[PDB]
């Protein structure tokens, strides 16, 4: 006896809504900003690093902290060009702030960089932000490490200006986690005491090819139900490679479920099936107008 | 502590 009464998005909401499932960890990637203009950082399929022969580069040196620190005009002229021209999370980011409303969410594990997850109402205690942020910024020195926000980093990048600490002149960096660079003390702290209490793993926009944020999902309980959603089945085991593997087909499945299509329509369905269409809609469009209207 | 590389 397993604890979804079947492998379908109606048996994990019927989960949901029972006693039994209490906290929700959410593991997001790029698929859940794809839709707020977003593009996936990570897939040369997505035409972003087309133009990088302007920048005279040596390609992957481009997000290479070594390379940056001594060659950083290529990354913030890239920065430039794709800045986002508005900051409006999607009906994903925002059905994890009525998770966190209904006091069902118990941490967001975001690959993503856009601080979407923050705009929508997630506050830094609810967030592991995997690869860090372009949220804050930081003095390189490490005898001084002044923080700067996104607003004076915006600033510099428009205006082309190399950002620079005033205090001592240094290069400033935004939080993101360039290749070469530790990854945050935070994932792996939060990562050993989550899991211990999760009741359902939320997966959505993530193609799990990641390390070692893929790994997470192998870090639940065995009982744990685990719910796919995004646009390709994902987190399988690699016929060629082979282990908390997903399992969504076999005649052993008993936990996992796939719903494929795009995540805010993923969303909306789990949504409508909880009795929260009307709440998730109207938060929506408030958080959108006010976006918009933002004078 | 683990420094991030390419996947
Ligand atoms: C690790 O996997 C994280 C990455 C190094 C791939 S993040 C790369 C981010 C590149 C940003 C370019 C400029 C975009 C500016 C957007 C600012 C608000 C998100
Ligand atoms: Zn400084």
């Amino acid at each position: 006896e397993r604890l979804l009464d079947e492998l379908t998005l109606e048996g994990v909401a019927r989960y949901m809504q029972s006693e039994r499932c209490r906290r929700v960890i959410c593991l997001v990637g790029a698929g859940i900003s794809t839709s707020a203009g977003i593009p996936d950082f990570r897939s040369p399929s997505t035409g972003l690093y087309d133009n990088l022969e302007k920048y005279h580069l040596p390609p992957e040196a481009i997000f290479e902290i070594s390379y940056f620190k001594k060659h950083p005009e290529p990354f913030f002229a890239l920065a430039k060009e794709l800045y986002p021209g508005q900051f409006k999370p999607t009906i994903c980011h925002y059905f994890m702030r009525l998770l966190k409303d209904k006091g069902l969410l118990l941490r967001c594990y975001t690959q993503n960089i856009d601080t979407l997850e923050r705009i929508a109402g997630l506050e830094q205690e609810d967030l592991v932000e995997a690869h860090g942020t372009f949220y804050t910024s930081h003095c390189v020195s490490a005898s001084c490490r002044h923080e700067y926000p996104l607003s004076w980093m915006k600033e510099k990048i428009f205006s082309e200006v190399t950002p620079k600490c005033e205090d001592c002149q240094s290069l400033v960096k935004p939080d993101i986690v360039f290749f070469g660079e530790s990854l945050p003390a935070r994932f792996f702290s939060c990562m050993q005491s989550d899991f211990l209490k999760v009741d359902l793993l939320l997966v959505m926009g993530t193609s799990l090819q990641v390390q070692p944020f893929a790994s997470l999902i192998s870090k639940a309980p065995l009982s744990t139900p685990r719910l796919l959603i995004n646009k390709e089945k994902a987190g399988q085991s690699d016929p060629f490679l082979g282990g908390g593997g997903m399992d969504f087909d076999s005649k052993k499945a008993y936990r996992d479920v796939a719903w494929l299509g795009e995540c805010d329509q993923g969303c909306l369905a789990l949504a409508e099936l909880l009795g929260w269409k009307k709440e998730l809609e109207d938060l929506v469009r408030r958080e959108h107008a006010s976006i918009d209207a933002q004078s | 502590l683990p420094k991030k590389y390419g996947g």
